[PDB]
């Protein structure tokens, strides 16, 4: 269902044009009404981050090849290896007892070096955002009852793009992007088939090898390979088990993306507040007027955490009219003086038994989601955790 | 520049013994894993015999574990193979080659080892 | 006769591009991605042309090229000169208990 | 006091509704005036950030126990504690020479492992920022003489809010914050009851212990960790003195934050602009206009330094008129050749014996900041420095 | 050449004042047009750093004094200097082959220190950008047939600057920015002369010793120092050869940036929009229409890459008329399917014979940049890479 | 799996001597350290003596510094201690045990020490 | 009598959650917070159940926890068994110069 | 604290051999290196001989090199310097120091040396 | 004479400020950055002030400081006493070759 923009949303000029000023939300259309012509919807198709770089990979199972040992008797010098130089090769020195039993002369420290090449077999992907190329999709189609479709594809850093519709004419949005989550501290962790939003110094501060996006040698090999005491001519070399089980359960607490079936890198978000300004030429619109709900609702979905320290709920508005839900978030039960945060511009249910989604903003700690007024209205108990940074 | 040079091959009857022997230059040879190869009649490429750098890890193909013996003098540039107990399946192409970084390097010119009852 | 699998003979006239295949199994070369190319001349010593799929060595020319997909490492010589006839070998590290398993080898010829 | 908004901030339409477009400061205020209604005063309360996420804390005082010992005769294997593999011991391997321990020979070389336990009086907290997150809190209350005042509470995310005005009628504003400072490149630091912001990479690289904020082992012991060479049968581990004055002296060049009184976790802010679109319906409004301050002017502070490269001043309007302070930063007292940037806007006194604060982006290096005009002016000389990460 | 905004472009209201809605790019001006008044030409000067922090040095050349030693024999205890505690010396601990031929009572590993005071004679500058004081300039002048030009300096945080023209009034401009690279995740490398933008994650993943901008100790000094093996009681130590070559190569797949010609610490930026509200008193303004090029074009200059992942074209219209240049991105040569995102708002040339710069994001694999429409349209063949971190 | 196994304790008049004997077993002995720990009556647990792996580390209380002297014979995974010059504030429950990450892992069944004239 | 303070009985039904409690001086328990409970059944080895305060060792109930607030550490058995009718001790690293001190001990007893 | 002593100087006739003792003493003299510097008439200083730790490494100028023989005795803290086929150029005020940090850091009272013919 | 060019004497009067000036050529005093001040009172041993250009040693007043710009050393005396009477020598690690080089003295004269 579309929603009907207000008088205050729009505003015509006596020479010029008529500018509306909506906030998008995804999958909330938004309609845009004017006399003796067909109302015109405006709806937030997706907003995707297309081709991220890759800034690291971390290795959680590796390979490696036999022990390869050069060893050298007392006062024969040190032990060297060509492997020593080769980056993707895991060696250590140290020295091991030799004497008559062991092929030397005289009895001692023989230095020794011990190196084994090093392969990762599965690894981890962490990608980074550039907030510049962050797109955003918005449709714009006559309302059916040349109703075509009008798709304009928009990237932070390009705002303004154009469009032309019957009746309305030539049309200029200039709309921005407010993501839900601060892609300066997180990266796109992509494991297996899988993928999630992790924090930036929670993925470095791993215990696990990595390996640069530039390329390069891998880096910190030793979480996953250990080197045995030697035994006078011998050094042993352990491959540590995978460690794909306690990476993925580090990953719990963390919130997923989504990769597009087709494009396959397109990682498309869900929340985000696109801000447009709708410019036209000077025509009148209609408006329209939004009630107070007044009557009994209930919650389809009970409030639910989304990953990033929002609640959506979902009420059902089966009596009262077109309205507007009020919601808010307080301490206490008595004062109803609001202390949250309503992330949903205009929570508006279009006709009656519609299902309305709610994003709200709870304090840290114990609230009271209040949804109606009176008392026909819905409380629902909250808890709001520290928010760590992982794990 | 870097060299390997293989002898000691030729003609010898069945149940009998050969040594082969493989002199290098223009590296540093006790540095270097040396490993044996040799090339069968109608077979692919097979390395029998591999040696460490100091001469303290041995390894054996199953079709020679009790029956040759490789060996190095790193002071003298020189790697050995002692074949014993020779039939006709050892008849072949024997190469002395190096194993640096996981892969052979540097070969031989190849001795040739026949076996005829 | 082997356990790697190359063509017995592959033949091209000069200037051609010619490629020379060598399909192994699983857990032959899927693993260390370490494949190695020989070159022989017939009583020389084989020369190592490429090392690590796609990796050569000082002096080895840009004709040489090493590529992998899978099963098949694939050797590549393009500009195909007449010193290039020659025999074509194939090294991949299996695994920790055999370490290294052979093509069977490739005759090229260059039609002149 | 209020600052009447001028006759170009608003404009009325001639359907929809008529929009003001306020770029709001804090203690700061803006009143929308209209005819025959009473003025409408809008403010920005606070701009606040909650709960940061702790991403990492860094000791600056380390506790030791006593130091556990295995050690092992020449020719008799390596001497092991399962201490090793702890992560908060910090042990140190190393080779006996003479006969050092349980009765061994003089001749061959013995091993020897040293293990304390590491253990962190005293960390300071780097919390990381999210910047979707940061709340605004704007005030809007009908002029005394339904005065009511109505507060509206934002974050980054939720740009639009409704409130309802008596008169005025209903009110969407859509409003956007503009940070002071960047917070992608800086933490907010808690070394006591005190915190600072500073940069990311500055404490990064600190030679100091730290620990990720997603738990785990102290890493880089060694900062306060010394182990002193063996002295016959024992091996002293010293900890480092306590560097809580080394820290407060790097933290000297760092602005400050104030958590507020009661909720702690609560950082507030004082820089920062909020850009509003204040969306009423239709009606009049009344528009002021303001003159050049032409009398003189006296600077009740100095113009002082505000730690994120800025410049703040307060000058006194005893004499003139409600007027317009006119600002400027040049190279030579010869002046309209304006080097530096404007912060405030609008710095408009109204009445007399008003004292006004003027924030100031001068050029680095000596500049000359020229307060009002004519020969009566206020000059005062000004240096700015290179702008490190700190230290 | 200046270009004409639209009746849409701008708004006049009953009571109040008129808002001019501009989104402003380099290189190209916007003029306003009144009846019974001169034109008002308003174009952005430049988008520009001024003196950014410095983050980190990264070492590209050493320098090291003369190798200083203490040698203990066998069984005498391990060997120090005093320079292992100070920060700027490269030591190394190890023991030697010591016996009666080197002045040793008994044969065996004698300790050994080698230290070597580490000097960086060249080094790579990396630069964090603060984004809250990222400066543009804004600059308005009276069409030339009081005329003098206005330049207004912001930046990010001082949104809104004021200005005066003749005719026209009294003017407020809020504006933002919205830059081309995410100087979130980028650096400014300067290395000579020279300059770039680099990623952060590349520079610090560089195999080269560095420093924190913060001063302190070189660390990882091991990328530029060889030790070597040691003989009876000597150790050589080798500087490694200069880097600068490597860096060089390293930096191509990098954009330049450019310090400028006078104030040597302003970086000019090239990229970026700046969106822009013109707010003014109530006054009529002149709107101009704009249709599409329907004649054949040609390119001055050929499709290439901008370095931050987007494709700039520079077209000539040399026949059709004041029009508006078609531009699409599409899989195939067949019907307009857009895939990419116009990054140019209004590629529009004003007469005749003139070159119109269009800027371009494809999507990834092979695309079709089609310029025009029918027959007389120009086709060219575009491949995108995947967007690595540098190297 | 781990058992500590203490003896030699009794009865025994004052001025006189007694030596306690821990047996250890299913963990390598020489690498843990261990400690003798004893419950006086009307007294809370107090450890007497600590003794490293390699038995080059040694502490007592002062308590008994002059009178008790712990030892171990890695060799026979035995940890001992010779009680010299008893007194009656020496009457209590003896205990052996092990140390691991600074804090008492396993303890044996333990062993009665009476002193009376 | 002892160095660090705990009571000396304390008494449960089935099925209850009772706590025992562990107070020391203020240079014993804030120092390293490495507190240990013990469980001694009568002729019988005393058993680990708590180290480093929280953390409990492989092999005891789910039941046993362990906490910490300034001078006193406090060990809570909750689904109490008379199975757990024993001695519990509680022991702290004190510093560098005494290393331990113990407390005097706890009877429980299962009231059945 | 740190005191370093000259002695041995005085007069002396032209190839005549002298020799100069350093007496050490405030710190570990076997952990720095020490030096010989000599202040001429109507010359800079100048630094003649350098010596190492443990003796090993030695450094002389061209003007003094086989004639000049710097030495020290780590056991007794003591730094010597056998001076022979003495010249009117050598004529200077000798000093010894130590060296720490690329840097001179503490100096002795000096000694004089006169050639006179 | 020397390498390092300082002024033969330099006087100053109580409670003044002196500069004595330390100037050597390239590959001199430009490389390492690690240049020494002596003080040298008549009979005495020399005694360290200044090294690494501005660092002082403990046991020397702030009175004595230390800049270097370009070929130039300079040793600054503020609030000049009597005891400052003295000797002043300049030493630079000038390459790894001849390891050091010093000034050729500057008799510091304080009137009065």
């Amino acid at each position: 269902h579309c929603i009907g923009i207000t008088d205050r949303d729009f505003i015509e000029g006596v020479h010029g044009g008529t500018w509306v000023s909506a906030t998008l939300e995804q999958d909330k259309c938004v309609t845009v009404m004017a006399p003796d012509k067909p109302s015109l919807d405006i709806s937030l198709q997706t907003v995707a981050i297309d081709g991220p770089a890759e800034a690291r990979k971390v290795c959680y199972s590796a390979v490696l090849t036999h022990v390869k040992i050069n060893d050298k008797c007392p006062s024969t010098g040190e032990a060297h290896l060509a492997e020593e130089n080769d980056g993707d090769n895991a060696c250590k020195r140290t020295y091991s007892d030799r004497g008559w039993g062991n092929g030397c002369g005289l009895f001692g420290k023989g230095s020794i070096v011990a190196c084994a090449k090093f392969t990762c077999a599965k690894s981890m992907s962490l990608f980074e955002v550039d907030q510049t190329k962050i797109q955003y999709v918005i449709r714009a189609q006559l309302h059916v009852g040349n109703t075509d479709i009008k798709t304009l594809k928009f990237d932070a850093l390009s705002g303004s793009q154009e469009a032309e519709f019957t009746g309305y004419g030539k049309a200029t949005l200039e709309c921005q992007v407010q993501t839900a989550v601060d892609f300066g501290n997180s990266y796109i962790a992509e494991m297996e088939k899988d993928s999630w939003i992790v924090d930036r110094q929670w993925a470095q501060d791993l215990t696990l090898p990595w390996q640069s996006g530039s390329g390069g040698i891998w880096r910190e090999m030793h979480h996953l390979v250990e080197f045995e005491p030697p035994h006078a001519a011998t050094i042993r070399v352990l491959a540590l088990g995978n460690q794909e089980g306690s990476l993925k359960t580090a990953l719990t607490g963390a919130m997923r993306v989504t990769k597009d079936e087709n494009d396959n890198n397109l990682y498309k978000l869900h929340g985000g507040h696109v801000s447009c300004r709708v410019k036209l030429s000077a025509l009148t619109l209609k408006g329209t007027s939004y009630k107070m709900c007044t009557d009994k609702m209930s919650f389809v979905k009970n409030p639910t955490d989304t990953g990033h320290g929002t609640v959506v709920m979902q009420v059902k508005v089966p009596k009262g009219a077109p309205c507007k839900i009020p919601v808010i978030v307080a301490d206490d039960l008595t004062a109803a003086v609001n202390k949250g945060i309503l992330v949903t511009v205009n929570p508006i249910a279009s006709t009656n038994d519609d299902e309305v989604l709610i994003e709200v903003n709870p304090p840290f700690g114990d609230s009271y989601i209040i949804v109606g007024t009176g008392d026909s209205r819905l409380t629902y108990q909250w808890h709001k955790e520290g928010s760590s940074i992982g794990k | 520049e870097v060299q390997l040079v293989e002898s000691g091959g030729g003609l010898v009857k069945p149940g009998g013994s050969l040594r082969l022997s493989c002199a290098a230059s223009g590296f540093i040879f006790s540095d270097y894993y040396m490993m044996w190869i040799r090339q069968a009649p109608g077979k692919g490429l097979e390395w029998i015999s591999y040696i460490s750098s100091s001469g303290s890890q041995i390894y054996y193909t199953e079709s020679v574990k009790g029956r040759f013996t490789i060996s190095r003098d790193n002071g003298k540039n020189l790697l050995y193979l002692q074949m014993n107990s020779l039939r006709g399946e050892d008849t072949a192409l024997y190469y002395c080659a190096t194993e640096t970084g996981w892969r052979i390097d540097t070969w031989g010119q190849g001795t040739l080892v026949t076996v005829s009852s | 006769q082997a356990v790697l699998t190359q063509p017995a003979s592959v033949s091209g006239s000069p200037g051609q591009s010619i490629t020379i295949s060598c399909t192994g199994t699983g857990s032959n070369i899927e693993t260390y991605n370490l494949v190695s190319w020989y070159q022989r001349h017939p009583g020389k010593a084989p020369k190592l042309i490429l090392y690590e799929v796609s990796e050569r060595p000082s002096g080895v020319s840009n004709r040489f090229s090493g590529s992998k997909s899978g099963n098949t490492a694939s050797l590549t010589i393009s500009g195909l000169q007449a010193e290039d006839e020659a025999d074509y070998f194939c090294c991949s590290y299996a695994d920790t208990n055999i370490f290294w398993v052979f093509g069977g080898g490739t005759h090229l010829t260059v039609l002149g």
